[PDB]
């Protein structure tokens, strides 16, 4: 059906820096996304909601450039506590299914 | 007599929002947004009043 | 809207003809953030700049374009007798002669039919005293300045409308607590001090209020983040004296203080109810 | 209106007062300066 | 195209009275704790507004009623219903309602909403439907038949897919929703509230305010309203016209926004929970001059009040002799300034309109009065003075 | 909403029963008009969708692993349930609970997106 | 554009007259004093400040 794959893992830097994450596609999904972090030991939120929109209070700074097929995320700074996987969800078909997952931490 | 002093000051505050004839009501306002001399025009109008 | 704008390309080398702005400054556009901006132009006479203007609306050209006595903007027109003039003479453009009445301001009608003096209705028969209001202008290159047609353009602000969306050329800098500083945020300049808050507002929600309509909550557009805003100390000052017979010592007591924004002072200090007093033991 | 006399609790003018008794409603009379002895 | 039904009944339209409901946020402000008196538009408590019908039941002495005629906007709407499936999918804005003016539309199809300020042409009665036993099975799904034309046009929407449930039940109702549509300048702006409820019928009695959802900016031309509804399979075998189907159980209400003054009560946390139109009672008006909500044992004065005349009457004299004026102005002999020119003018109905349009003068100047306002005046001892000087020195 | 609160057994042989439940508190069940569902992730990995539920019915399930698996829901409580008797061999994970978001407007469901998650406990095998 | 109060003009940015000023102002045609027909560069003048 439909399968996506992200191309970055294990992406990393330090407090002040800009890091930049990427998932690609294999069909339509005009701006229908959703993006996760599962921080450690816990159960994931969900921030980014759709294509480049906000949701419930996120600490912000935290944009994703719109697209057609292979979308994009991007965040302007790091905290001593952005330290999680993060994931790609679509929104269109019905057999939904998430992405591989990119690894970040700071060092 | 205390309900009396609390009538007298509330009006004296309440007044600070009136334009008096004038554009504005607050004068940062308007010694950002005309120059010099022009601006007296308008001051003096706040101050009579 | 949403256009971040600049104003040096219509100052520097403007090149303009007429150029007058009512209740603006026009050398300080850069610092305003205003919103709901529009613009409206046409084709006018040479000589008719008399006619576009608050308050005058005592002309036969006042009467299809109307301007409100308590208006905000600008009105820019350049001559044009080149581009637009033809020296047979342009026949493109047509105006009415009169109306029943006069316009609300910026009213807007259209469509065109004959006018009647009397009752008679001529439909279009065009009997006695009956005259079509369509008017035609004749443009020679040889007549007077003012009777080719200018190009003429009108911009209306609109202050405290709605959030700024349209501002100036300006850097963001950083946040600091405490230590009262100045500040601007999108136009609403004030002094004073910042200071994380606990008020849960609303996500329609940006500014605030207090009981003495005196703001209090702003949103920070960078951040998201509330804050509070409060005055940084003042107070008046008083001085004790025994009496200049006697001695030429003094001490001196402070309104409202905790006594440490005092400036000077040295020891013997003593915090009282009304206030601090330096000088005595 | 009635041809009671009562005391004053909400004056009006020219020797009229109101006052709430009970159904329950609102009557008007004339005051009484006192008993007479 | 869509297709005539005729199969309904007739019934009176009858009307109903509003609660305490139609209270939103006027601005943008936070406050706390703080008694705020407000002017804008609302809609005032204990009003009438009409109420409607559709619902389908017997053969017997049942009824079917069918209601979405057309109904004026006026200054803004009130809008509100009860029911337990999802019925009523939107609304069509317009003026004259075909392809020769724009009218914005809303529309749910159960997949997505489509919001779409355009132009277009509707029939007599356009409306969605839905079928029972698809023999395609997981049931309940079917075609809409409302535009039967459309155009380039400015601005359109589509938001993203979402599943829904369109079964259809019986019983007390289960759901109530509102909405407050105002036209300000050339935006667009819409309210909304959702509250669960276990009554049968008729509208409940509560307060509850509203939250700004999405304004728009569109600037038409707005004046006329129409309500789109929803329909089950029809169970028979007809020409697909002359049909209503089968009609649900559903209402709605429309009422009326007008200029009123109010005061509103607020809470640490922000919210409203209630507040008191001023023009109401005699008793609610001497709240607000008062700025409270309990008063005491007294006698207090409010306002005052004016006997309205109901006439006109002018008194003029009642002749009409006209005057000489062109004779004066178009004389070709004139005089100089060595002696200056006067002459008289009395007992003459004057006219000063032909004055103004058919003067074709170049310099018109008036002072100390209105030269708008001199057929409405009157004067007296008037003269004619003139003098000829130099092109420059009109100044 | 402070909910989601989970609970079931430890360890399970091979082709034996199982069974999971999960419990919600602060706004019922049956008045909200939305969808609820499961999802799986074993160590490690990442994570794959297994279900999809609806008061009264019509559920929803994976394609694959899709021939025992059933989810039942009963209204006397706060409650619903997913059997699988018979165990894949590499079932062994940590299983959660969810909630679909509610659509803007009007007040229909789903979206295809997931708000308000719940902690799982574990589940393993033999 | 020699008028206290009117220095809205880059007529200005070579001449500057106070708002507060008491005086007098005169001028007259030069047409044929100083004018060529050839043409004169002797006006000297500033683009900006
Ligand atoms: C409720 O209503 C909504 C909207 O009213 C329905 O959603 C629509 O459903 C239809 C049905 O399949 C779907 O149509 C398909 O569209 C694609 C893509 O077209 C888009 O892109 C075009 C540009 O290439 C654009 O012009 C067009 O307007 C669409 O936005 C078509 O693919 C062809 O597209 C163009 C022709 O437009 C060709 O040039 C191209 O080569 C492709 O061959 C398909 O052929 C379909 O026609 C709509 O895309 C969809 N709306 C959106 C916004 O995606 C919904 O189905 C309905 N639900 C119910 C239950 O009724
Ligand atoms: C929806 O309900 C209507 C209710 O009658 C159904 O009937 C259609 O009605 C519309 C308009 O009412 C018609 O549209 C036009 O009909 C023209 C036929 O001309 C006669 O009928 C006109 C309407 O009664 C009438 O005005 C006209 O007099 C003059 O006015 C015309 C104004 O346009 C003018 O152009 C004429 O020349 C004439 O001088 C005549 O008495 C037709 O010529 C037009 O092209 C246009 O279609 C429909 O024809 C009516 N259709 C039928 C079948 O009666 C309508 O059917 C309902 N719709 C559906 C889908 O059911
Ligand atoms: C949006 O579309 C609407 C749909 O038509 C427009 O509504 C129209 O508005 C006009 C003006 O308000 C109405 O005209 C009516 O005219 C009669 C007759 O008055 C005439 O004579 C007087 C005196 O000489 C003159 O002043 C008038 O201009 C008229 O020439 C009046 O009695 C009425 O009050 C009213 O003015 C149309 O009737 C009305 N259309 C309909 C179908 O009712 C509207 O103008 C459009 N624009 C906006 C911004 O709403
Ligand atoms: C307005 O907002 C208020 C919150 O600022 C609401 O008041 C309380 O809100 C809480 C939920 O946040 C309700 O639940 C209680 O939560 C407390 C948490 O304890 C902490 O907060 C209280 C607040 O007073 C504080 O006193 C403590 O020291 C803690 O810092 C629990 O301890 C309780 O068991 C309970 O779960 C409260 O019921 C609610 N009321 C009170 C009196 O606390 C308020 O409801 C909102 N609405 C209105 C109209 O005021
Ligand atoms: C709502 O409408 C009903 C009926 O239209 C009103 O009831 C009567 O309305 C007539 C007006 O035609 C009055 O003359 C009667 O006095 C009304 N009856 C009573 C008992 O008041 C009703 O008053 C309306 N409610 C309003 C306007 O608030
Ligand atoms: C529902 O009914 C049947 C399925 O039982 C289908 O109808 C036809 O399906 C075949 C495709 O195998 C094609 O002939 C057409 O697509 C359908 N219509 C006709 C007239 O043959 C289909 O799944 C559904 N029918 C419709 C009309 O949607
Ligand atoms: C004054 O300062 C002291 C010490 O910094 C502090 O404890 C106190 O709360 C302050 N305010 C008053 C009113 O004393
Ligand atoms: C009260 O006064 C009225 C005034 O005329 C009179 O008609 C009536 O009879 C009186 N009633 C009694 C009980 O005296
Ligand atoms: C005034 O004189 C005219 C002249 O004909 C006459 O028609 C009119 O009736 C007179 N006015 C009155 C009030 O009689
Ligand atoms: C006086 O001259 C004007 C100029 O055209 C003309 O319109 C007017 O009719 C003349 N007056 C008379 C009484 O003819």
């Amino acid at each position: 059906d439909i399968q996506m794959t992200q191309s970055p893992s294990s992406v990393s830097a330090s407090v002040g820096d800009r890091v930049t994450i990427t998932c690609r596609a294999s069909q339509g999904i005009s701006s229908w996304l959703a993006w996760y972090q599962q921080k450690p030991g816990k159960a994931p939120k969900l921030l980014i909601y759709a294509a480049s929109s906000l949701q419930s209070g996120v600490p912000s700074r935290f944009s994703g450039s719109g697209s057609g097929t292979d979308f994009t995320l991007t965040i302007s700074s790091l905290q001593p506590e952005d330290f999680a996987t993060y994931y790609c969800q679509q929104a269109n078909s019905f057999p939904l299914t998430f992405g591989g997952g990119t690894k970040v931490e700071i060092k | 007599v205390v309900n009396q002093n609390a009538q007298a000051l509330n009006t004296l505050v309440k007044q600070l929002s009136s334009n008096f004839g004038a554009i504005s009501s607050v004068l940062n306002d308007i010694l950002s947004r005309l120059d010099p001399p022009e601006a007296e025009v308008q001051i003096d109008r706040l101050i009579t009043g | 809207s949403n256009c971040v704008a600049d104003y040096s390309v219509l100052y520097n080398s403007a090149s303009f003809s007429t150029f007058k702005c009512y209740g603006v400054s026009p050398t300080k556009l850069n610092d305003l953030c205003f919103t709901n901006v529009y613009a409206d132009s046409f084709v006018i006479r040479g000589d008719e700049v008399r006619q576009i203007a608050p308050g005058q609306t005592g002309k036969i050209a006042d009467y299809n374009y109307k301007l409100p006595d308590d208006f905000t903007g600008c009105v820019i027109a350049w001559n044009s007798n080149n581009l637009d003039s033809k020296v047979g003479g342009n026949y493109n453009y047509l105006y009415r002669l009169f109306r029943k009445s006069n316009l609300k301001p910026f009213e807007r009608d259209i469509s065109t039919e004959i006018y009647q003096a009397g009752s008679t209705p001529c439909n279009g028969v065009e009997g006695f005293n009956c005259y079509f209001p369509l008017q035609s202008y004749g443009f020679q290159p040889t007549n007077g300045v003012g009777y080719q047609p200018y190009r003429v353009v009108v911009l209306s602000f609109e202050l405290l409308h709605a959030p700024a969306t349209v501002c100036g050329p300006k850097k963001s800098t950083n946040l600091v607590k405490n230590k009262c500083v100045n500040f601007n945020f999108n136009g609403l300049t004030g002094t004073g001090v910042l200071t994380e808050s606990n008020k849960k507002f609303l996500p329609f929600q940006q500014f605030g209020r207090d009981i003495a309509d005196t703001t209090d909550a702003v949103r920070d557009p960078q951040t998201l983040e509330i804050l509070d805003i409060t005055p940084c100390s003042f107070g008046g000052v008083s001085v004790i004296t025994p009496g200049t017979n006697t001695s030429n010592q003094v001490a001196v007591l402070y309104q409202d203080v905790n006594c440490w924004r005092v400036y000077s002072t040295g020891s013997n200090v003593f915090q009282t109810r009304a206030g601090c007093l330096i000088g005595a033991e | 209106h009635v041809n009671n006399s009562y005391e004053c609790d909400i004056p009006i003018g020219a020797g009229i007062c109101a006052s709430y008794q009970t159904s329950q409603s609102i009557i008007a009379y004339t005051m009484s300066l006192g008993a007479e002895n | 195209q869509c297709v005539n039904l005729t199969t309904r009944t007739q019934l009176p339209p009858a009307y109903t009275n509003s609660f305490t409901r139609g209270v939103y946020y006027p601005d943008k402000v936070f406050r706390s704790s703080v008694l705020h008196s407000t002017q804008d538009l609302f809609l005032p408590f204990f009003s009438n507004v009409t109420w409607f019908h559709a619902i389908h039941v017997s053969g017997t002495n049942g009824t079917k009623r069918f209601d979405n005629p057309v109904l004026p906007f006026n200054d803004g709407v009130y809008f509100a219903s009860t029911e337990k499936s999802n019925i009523i999918r939107g609304w069509i804005f317009g003026t004259t309602l075909d392809s020769k003016t724009q009218s914005l539309l809303i529309v749910n199809n159960a997949t997505n909403v489509v919001i779409k300020v355009c132009e277009f042409q509707f029939c007599n009665d356009p409306f969605l439907g839905v079928y029972y036993h698809k023999n395609n099975k997981s049931w309940m799904e079917s075609e809409f038949r409302v535009y039967s034309s459309a155009n380039n046009c400015t601005f359109e929407y589509v938001s993203q897919p979402f599943l829904m449930d369109l079964e259809g039940k019986q019983g007390n109702f289960k759901n109530l929703r509102e909405f407050v549509f105002k036209n300000i300048d050339g935006y667009f702006k819409i309210y909304s509230k959702h509250t669960p409820i276990n009554l049968v019928r008729d509208l409940p009695q509560g307060f509850s305010a509203l939250e700004p959802l999405v304004d728009l900016p569109i600037g038409i031309n707005i004046t006329r309203f129409q309500t789109l509804l929803a329909l089950h399979r029809s169970y028979l075998t007809p020409g697909d016209s002359s049909s209503g189907w089968t009609a649900g159980a559903a209402a709605y209400y429309v009422g009326y926004l007008q200029p009123r003054t109010f005061l509103l009560k607020y809470n640490e946390n922000g919210t409203i929970t209630d507040a008191v139109d001023c023009a109401l009672d005699p008793l609610s008006e001497t709240k607000c001059t008062l700025k409270s909500f309990t008063v005491e044992k007294g006698i207090y004065q409010t306002s005052n009040f004016r006997v309205q005349p109901t006439e006109s009457i002018v008194r003029f004299p009642n002749i009409t002799n006209l005057c000489p004026f062109g004779e004066v102005f178009n004389a070709t002999r004139f005089a100089s300034v060595y002696a200056w020119n006067r002459k008289r003018i009395s007992n003459c109905v004057a006219d000063y309109s032909v004055l103004y349009n058919s003067a074709s003068f170049s310099t018109f100047k008036c002072y100390g009065v209105s030269p708008t306002k001199l057929n409405d005046l009157c004067f007296t001892n008037v003269y004619a003075d003139s003098f000829v000087i130099r092109g420059d020195e009109v100044r | 909403q402070v909910q989601l609160q989970e609970s079931g057994p430890g360890l399970v042989k091979p082709s034996e029963t199982l069974s999971l439940t999960c419990t919600v508190s602060g706004g019922s069940i049956s008045s909200s008009s939305y969808y609820w569902g499961w999802i799986r992730q074993p160590p490690g990995k990442g994570l794959e969708w297994i279900g999809s539920i609806y008061y009264s019915g019509s559920t929803y399930y994976n394609p694959s692993l899709k021939s025992r698996v059933t989810i039942s829901v009963d209204t006397s409580k706060n409650q619903f349930s997913l059997k699988l008797s018979s165990v894949t061999a590499a079932d062994t994970a940590v299983y959660y609970c969810a909630r679909c978001r509610p659509e803007y407007y009007f007040g229909s469901g789903s979206y295809l997106d997931f708000d308000y998650w719940g902690q799982g406990t574990l589940v393993t095998v033999s």
